[PDB]
């Protein structure tokens, strides 16, 4: 997949989650789908309706949780 | 601006429809203006401008 270095903004997601990914330096895609569940849930502030909201917004486009990349970059 | 209506109000006269001092209607344009800077959101007029 050769888009995976976008920005926090590519996903269209909430305050709640920005925030708190901002707060994880979380931007880039190939980042975000290396780490789980209670994986991306142990940093404060985020909870079940904001891993609802991690798991619509990856069903958005079909990629889960479990694409541990490497060499990146 | 004026889609399918012949004028583009104000600020305050947006704000005069829903009772709001014009700066809430400044910002909700500016949240939706945001919300249209996205790709995937803006992937086909991205390519409406002249580039």
């Amino acid at each position: 997949d050769p888009i995976l270095l976008r920005p926090v903004d590519d996903l269209e997601l909430t305050v709640r989650s920005a925030n708190c990914l901002k707060a994880e330096a979380i931007h880039y895609i190939g980042d975000l789908v290396q780490r789980t569940e209670v994986e991306l849930l142990k940093t404060p502030n985020l909870g079940k309706k904001s891993l609802t909201e991690i798991k619509d917004v990856l069903a958005s486009r079909g990629l889960s949780l479990g694409m541990r990349l490497e060499n990146w970059p | 601006f004026g889609i399918d209506m012949n004028t583009d109000y104000t600020l305050e006269e947006v704000g005069k429809q829903f009772d709001v001092t014009r700066e809430r209607i400044r910002q909700i344009e500016a949240k939706a203006l945001r919300k249209l800077r996205h790709p995937s959101r803006s992937e086909v007029l991205r390519s409406f401008l002249d580039d």
